[PDB]
RNA sequence: GUAUAAGCAAUUAUACAGCGAAACUGCGAAUGGCUCAUUAAAUCAGUUAUCGUUUAUUUGAUAGUACCUUACUACAUGGAUAACCGUGGUAAUUCUAGAGCUAAUACAUGCUGAAAAUCCCGACUUCGGAAGGGAUGUAUUUAUUAGAUUAAAAACCAAUGCCCUUCGGGGCGGUGAUUCAUAAUAACUUCUCGAAUCGCACGGCCUUGGCCGGCGAUGGUUCAUUCAAAUUUCUGCCCUAUCAACUUUCGACGGCUGGGUAUUGGCCAGCCGUGGUGACAACGGGUAAGGGUUAGGGCUCGGAGAAGGAGCCUGAGAAACGGCUACUACAUCCAAGGAAGGGCAGGCGCGCAAAUUACCCAAUCCCGACACGGGGAGGUAGUGACAA
């Protein structure tokens, strides 16, 4: 009460010391109830500090009046504005000698109190009451504002504070008059959680049954359940645990607590947040057990307590969920991806490597918005560590696909050290089996990776067999697709795919005619339709060699400078009209590449050749082309007379395409 | 130019400021002490 | 108060009150698109002589003005509200003629319920709350969501909700509400942008008018669907 | 006297104008507050509208952002060090708007030991540019004035940091 | 001098550029998105906005720091001589140095709040022509 | 809103009740209209803009903000004064002194019945309605973040496909624009608001001890809207070269930084750069100071001072001239100590001359707590051999 304050303080001024005098205008300031906020900042940081002489005489007083002040609910406000910051700016201003009088004045009847002895649990202590459960909250919010605004500096008073909060905790989680309790017990668990990471060498082994009796009697048989809308106090809790290396042995005392904390990742409805916490929580067990000498005191004991025998339902956990739904957010995805990958150099056994293996090889063949090419990266190590495991040689079925996968990231990428990586697992599938066609695969990639001089090495000396032959192709595609060092790369790629398909039409065996063939559709056709609109002329050409080393080559496969060039293109046009052509190649190959001949009597007798073309391709691809066409009318105000003029020429070819259909 | 605002002294005769105060001549001392007095300042 | 002849001209005085004439209290509706209450009871329906009369009329709760009782004598009333009088139980509204004057229309409670008004603009209020204003300054927290400028609304005049809405639209009739081209009911056939201020619409009448007016000036009735009563 | 009209002056053809009108209550321009370091003296001024500015001549504390960490605190204000207008506001100790000026680094430090532990100026995500650390070390940091004390009542602002914190003191240099 | 700054970003954080259109159909010069000079009476740096009358013309002096004048040539209808005349206006306008400014050119700008007593125009966009001086006229 | 007038008028349940002078409280007087050195695209007119600003009143929406060590507590909130009653002083009217009261919608504080309250999520689900998880306004000022599908944006765009099929087909916030509006974190304020008010009806649940309850008046934060005000963009003045240089002679043109302003701005202060206008008529000089409505005429709209400079006060709006202070200049009362005050209209203007010192707000209009109270616009009447 401010008037009882008043008169108190008029009173410790009746009481006549040499302490007080020079102190006596700044301390009636203090209750006048206008000037307090102003008040506190010309007593600390100002001109007239508190002489530490008689420091010793002031500050019994000055804290009692404070801790008045802080109390008193008339002229503070709502919310935190009203009377949070100020029992903030009152302690954090406030020292950390002067703290330990400000908590004992702070704590009346929980000052001398003992929660645990030589034995567990004082009993005779929790089975009785000292405060109001109105007088506990204050109590609690105030060492929170304590503790939060500390730090470190709680290391000389270790020994009260976790006693009161573990007292009003453990009261709290015998009392489930719920309000109070409930937001006592979630408040202490929010300043111990605090408390954790402030107090790193303080000595937390004489407890245990506490922190049983706070986790496992309410909540685990019924957490994942709880925990699916979002993150809570005793997560908040755990977390910190995670994260600091001697706490890490709480949570080996009750041996359900990580298969709860995994079910929760197994629960699907939940939202994310949850899920990417206890991710986030195993994510630091491990790199604990990872650290060096400081984390090897327990890294022995969350080794052979924790993980070893929940593997299993670890992997099966993270199996479902990665299966289960149709929508997967792209945190969960990068974080639970990233868990595996540093999940994997910690298991020497396990019981579902195979799942796991086509776990990884369905997040690969998955799409790009889905899936990030740095995750694919990071799936990409997941398959470098799981690949050593003795599994392919049964199940080969699925080592042929995981190989058609391998193959098939090589010309999707386009980083170094992730191709670097990429020989790598390559190279340890090749330790695995067949064997010395893969370790040839494998010398060969190696030396694409590594270095000009080396690159042309390996070039030629692939150029000196169907699973050989494919991931070959796939990185020949991808340098095809570089345009120029020197030039020399995308020369050397061309012509070891002029080898390729030369061995391919060396080999015209009938089970093979199958095999071979539907590959040099698959793999080699669409490479070339998509690197028709490369902007880079040297890899135009290249293309344009490796296609007409196909046309020359090839024929009896169903599918298939200025006066030569436009003299080439009179004789393309006299070849189309002589036989009209294939439609997807019509659209796909020559169409892009005139479009480029315009756009860097060139002109002209480009549109003469797109303006034969135009009648022999099909008109449901004419009606997205005319679109596109009509796109670069719009988006290209550069060259409209040439635009034009190809319009005109294609809607010529379209009356005479009428006129002829009619 | 850079002088504009009194930065160069104008020296112009002010119209009212003309006849303000009259000459007062209060000095105790009769003016053959004087001069001779700054003389015999710290050089001399 | 102004001059008979600084009066506009379109809320009609004859040769007979005076030389000077009432000028329209502060309110919802402006000072010059404005009919106040006395010109419109003893000026335009002449169910009063005087001011004193009108005054004894107003102050008693005869006269409703928007479904509310209004009592100040000089309160602005301009376009589209409905005045409610319970004991000749008549409802009238204002609307325009083609010649550009104030008009006005008897009906009962069934039109008389809702309230067309445009809509003047849609905004974030404070609560994180989208909110709308129309031409009476009537604001309607919490609208539908596609409700935007220069729509019309029927409003519910007993809650005061929204019920319906009409979207500006190319081949949609509309009213116009001022410029050189006032009052003259016809069909939205285009409408010009002009970036940087004074957008246009091209408008034509039923018997084939063409003429160009302002975005601001025009106002939106109906596609045909004439919601309130234009007399016959 | 002192008003805010442009009829005193020439116009932009080079010709003054008589343009004799008096002067009017929307061209008033009241007289400067030289806002100094003491104690709380602040007059409240009533303007058009009937609204209040707040007129402070004799400023002590503010509190200043230390924001790249998420925190700002209440501090005193120690003394102006430069002003980039004027230097008269330097040598009387003036609090303008834009002006660099020492304030005290005791609830900053505080916060710092408080929110990540690692004691300063006496793992990774606690670092210091080495600088703003000899600034801790000295105990007083170089703030940066972003409210207008004069038509606010109040000197608030945020620390400089970084690339303005050595521009600043290559200035004080200089 | 003082650290000139773009108002309200946070540059020195330990974890950019603040460029507006202008709109009104007008593109965002290279030297605006990117170019490291700061001015805040800049219509794509500062916060001035362009808004209302748009207008041409002529520079005479392009020499001055960051304002240009602008010789506007009319034709007035004198009713005694029932005949055109020629007159001739100067503008100012703040310049960014986001463009390339030549002399004789025809520059487009456009109306914002008052920056100077002259100053209520801003450049956008330039025109680079081969125009002469004082003694060249054309209405524009 | 406040009545114990020792004020009037009463009775069938006595704090008050009806009328209600005095006084406190709220509103009002940015004008009605007077005088005279003038204002030569600066006003003004059309024509823009406020993303550069203030706005009482209007009318419309509007405010989720508890707990948080007083508990061995608090739970019908304070004190002032006026009117009034008395005792006086002085030559000098509320010019006022002393003494005693008493109210507020005047000024002012303002944890509490209660173990709950209120927002966002919601697992499980019988529409069941909910286990249990997070969280605790507003105004100012500053820093920061979000202002919206992804940024390894290496996506979406070549759906020019892919699959089935009967070959017909089927399936796969606003703005032109803003750092705007808005939301949040960290704090900050000698900082506000979040109703301790008045009137009228008086109903449901029945713990018959209450708990709930409606219509208004007054007041309040923010956003509107209205009424304004302030700047501001292009064009348009009459003449003249016995006016060819002008500005920098109160900075003249910028840009940077701040100050002050309601806001922008050389508007003002520090730093520097070299300008700006002009024979296409700047500048100077002369003083003789129209626009819209379109048969027509008519009709409509259109700087400086309150004895003289200088400074200050109120209010949403004034540099009111309403007040104050000092100086200057007149002038009045007095008991010679002191004290209040600064207009127009009318007659004479030779000794001989010539239009009422008229009546009312009754109509139209305006201001207020407000149906009543108050208005020097307006209308009514009188004179007239100048004419007609």
């Amino acid at each position: 009460d401010i008037e009882l304050q008043k008169l108190a303080l008029k009173a410790i001024l009746t009481w006549k010391s040499e302490g007080i005098k020079p102190y006596q205008e700044h301390l009636e300031y203090l209750l006048d109830e206008a000037r307090f906020k102003n008040e506190l900042t010309v007593l600390f940081q100002g001109d007239n500090k508190i002489l530490p002489e008689h420091r010793s005489e002031v500050i019994p007083v000055l804290l009692h009046l404070l801790y008045g002040r802080a109390i008193s609910r008339k002229g503070a406000a709502s919310g935190r504005h009203g009377l949070h910051a100020t029992r903030l700016a009152i302690i954090r201003q406030l020292d950390v000698e002067d703290m330990g009088s400000f908590l004992d004045i702070g704590l009346g009847p929980l000052r001398a109190i003992r929660v645990v002895d030589e034995q567990g649990v004082r009993e005779s202590v929790f089975a009785h009451e000292p405060l109001p459960p109105r007088k506990q909250v204050g109590l609690l919010n105030m060492l929170e504002a304590v503790i939060n605004e500390l730090g470190t500096s709680v290391e000389p008073y270790m020994d009260a504070l976790v006693n009161s909060v573990l007292y009003c905790l453990v009261n709290a989680c015998r009392k489930l008059n719920e309000s109070l309790y409930r937001v006592i017990r979630t408040t202490a668990l929010k300043s111990l959680s605090r408390l954790f990471q402030n107090a790193p060498d303080f000595n937390w082994v004489p407890y245990r049954e506490l922190m049983v009796k706070e986790i496992i009697s309410p909540r685990i048989e019924k957490l994942p359940v709880e925990s699916t809308q979002g993150v809570s106090a005793t997560w908040r809790l755990m977390a910190t645990w995670s994260s600091l290396p001697k706490a890490a042995p709480f949570l080996n005392v009750d041996k359900r607590i990580l298969p709860k904390i995994v079910e929760t990742l197994s629960i699907e409805k939940a939202k994310d947040e949850v899920k990417v916490f206890a991710l986030d929580i195993l994510k630091n067990l491990i790199n604990l057990a990872q650290a060096p000498e400081t984390e090897s005191q327990f890294n022995e004991l969350i080794k052979t307590e924790l993980l070893d025998p929940n593997t299993d339902l670890i992997l099966k956990t993270i199996g479902g969920v990665l299966h289960g739904q149709s929508d997967i957010g792209r945190e969960l995805l990068s974080s639970a991806v990233d868990t595996v990958v540093v999940f994997a150099p910690m298991i020497e056994v396990s019981s579902h490597i195979q799942d796991m293996l086509e776990i990884a090889t369905w997040l690969l063949n998955q799409p790009l918005r889905k899936v990030n090419p740095k995750v694919k990266g990071a799936i990409l190590l997941i398959l470098k560590r799981f690949i050593e495991l003795d599994d392919l040689q049964s199940n080969q079925e699925l080592q042929r696909k995981v190989y058609s996968t391998i193959s098939a990231l090589f010309g999707f990428f386009k980083d170094k050290q992730n191709r670097q990586t990429l020989a790598e697992v390559l190279d340890v599938f090749a330790r695995r089996e067949w064997a010395q066609e893969v370790s040839d695969i494998c010398r060969g990639l190696n030396s694409y990776v590594e270095d000009y001089n080396t690159r042309l090495a390996a070039f030629n000396s692939i150029t000196k067999t169907l699973d050989q032959w494919m991931p070959l192709v796939h990185n020949l595609l991808y340098f095809i697709q570089q345009p120029e060092e020197f030039g020399v790369l995308s020369s050397n790629s061309a012509d070891g795919l002029c080898k390729f398909i030369s061995a391919v039409e060396s080999v015209w065996a009938t089970p093979d005619q199958a095999a071979w063939i539907d590959v040099v559709a698959n793999i080699i056709l669409p490479a070339i339709y998509a690197g028709s609109r490369d902007p880079s002329e040297t890899v135009r050409r290249e293309i344009l060699r490796v296609f007409g080393f196909l046309v020359s080559h090839l024929p009896q496969w169903e599918l298939v400078a200025v006066s030569r060039q436009l003299q080439a293109l009179r004789v393309l046009e006299a070849a189309n009209d002589k036989r009209e052509f294939r439609s997807k190649h019509i659209s796909q190959f020559f169409i892009p590449l005139f479009e480029h001949f315009i756009f860097d009597g060139l002109s002209a007798q480009a549109t003469n050749t797109i303006a034969a073309l135009t009648l022999s391709l099909e008109w449901q691809q004419y009606r997205a082309i005319l679109r596109r066409f009509i796109s670069y009318v719009e988006s290209k105000p550069d060259w409209q007379k040439r635009v034009v003029r190809l319009l005109e020429k294609e809607v010529d070819a379209l009356r005479t395409a009428v006129a002829s259909k009619k | 130019r850079r002088a504009s605002k009194g930065r160069k002294l104008r020296y112009t005769v002010h119209e009212k400021l003309q006849n303000f105060m009259a000459p007062e001549d209060r000095r105790s001392w009769e003016e053959h002490a004087i001069d001779r007095l700054f003389g015999t300042l710290f050089g001399q | 108060h102004q001059k008979r002849l600084s009066a506009p001209s379109h809320w009609l005085l004859d040769k007979l009150s005076g030389a000077y004439a009432p000028r329209p209290s502060t309110g919802p509706h402006k000072l010059r698109d404005c009919m106040p209450l006395i010109v419109f009871v003893r000026n335009r329906l002449k169910y009063a002589l005087n001011y004193r009369e009108t005054k004894a009329i107003m102050m008693q709760r005869l006269v409703k003005v928007d479904g509310k009782v209004r009592t100040d004598i000089t309160y602005p009333a301009g376009f589209m509200d409905v005045i409610t009088i319970e004991k000749t139980g008549e409802n009238f509204r204002l609307i325009y003629d083609t010649k550009g004057r104030f008009t006005v229309h008897r009906i009962t409670d069934e039109e008389a319920k809702y309230k067309l008004g445009k809509v003047k603009r849609v905004q974030l209020g404070r609560g994180g709350v989208p909110f709308l204003v129309t031409h009476d300054a009537r604001t309607i927290r919490y609208p539908d969501p596609l409700i935007k400028v220069n729509d019309t609304v029927k409003i519910d005049l007993e809650t005061g909700k929204i019920t319906d809405f009409i979207k500006f639209d190319t081949g949609a009739l509309a009213m116009i509400t001022g410029g050189r081209n006032m009052g003259r009911v016809g069909v939205i056939t285009h409408r010009e942008r002009h970036d940087g201020g004074f957008g246009i619409v091209h408008l034509k009448d039923a018997l084939d008018n063409t003429f160009a007016t302002r975005e601001s000036n025009v106002f939106v009735i109906g596609s045909e669907k004439p919601w309130i009563s234009l007399p016959k | 006297g002192i008003s805010r009209d442009s009829r005193h002056k020439r116009s932009h053809t080079g010709a003054k104008r008589a343009f004799y009108r008096k002067k009017r209550a929307f061209e008033l321009g009241r007289q400067p507050a030289n806002t100094r370091i003491g104690p709380k003296r602040i007059h409240i001024v009533r303007t058009r509208g009937g609204n209040h500015k707040y007129r402070a001549l004799r400023l002590d504390s503010g509190n200043f952002a230390w924001g790249s960490e998420g925190c700002t605190r209440k501090t005193r204000i120690i003394g102006v060090v430069y002003h980039p207008s004027n230097n008269e506001l330097v040598r009387t100790n003036t609090l303008t708007k834009s002006a660099v000026v020492q304030i005290d680094a005791a609830p900053f430090r505080q916060w710092y030991e408080a929110h990540y532990g690692q004691p300063l100026g006496r793992a990774a995500h606690g670092k210091v540019d080495p600088a703003l650390e000899k600034q801790f070390e000295a105990g007083r940091l170089y703030a940066i004035i972003s409210s207008r004390p004069g038509q606010s009542g109040r000197a608030d602002g945020y620390i400089l940091e970084g690339e303005e914190l050595a521009f600043y003191q290559r200035k004080l240099h200089k | 001098r003082a650290f000139l700054k773009q108002p309200h970003i946070f540059l020195n954080s330990k974890v950019r550029r603040w460029y507006k259109d202008v709109g009104l159909g007008f593109k965002t010069p290279k030297t605006a998105i990117e170019g490291h000079y700061i001015d805040k009476k800049c219509p794509f740096t500062g916060m001035v906005s362009i808004r209302g009358r748009i207008l041409t013309g002529r520079v005479v002096s392009t020499k001055m720091h960051r304002t240009i004048i602008i010789r506007r040539e009319y034709l007035h209808y004198i009713p005694k001589y029932n005949r055109y005349e020629k007159r001739h206006k100067n503008l100012a306008a703040h310049v960014s140095p986001a463009f390339r400014v030549e002399e004789g050119d025809m520059v487009v700008v456009g109306q914002c709040r008052p920056l100077s007593k002259t100053v209520r125009f801003n450049v956008l966009r330039v025109l680079p022509r081969t125009g002469k001086s004082v003694k060249k006229f054309q209405k524009f």
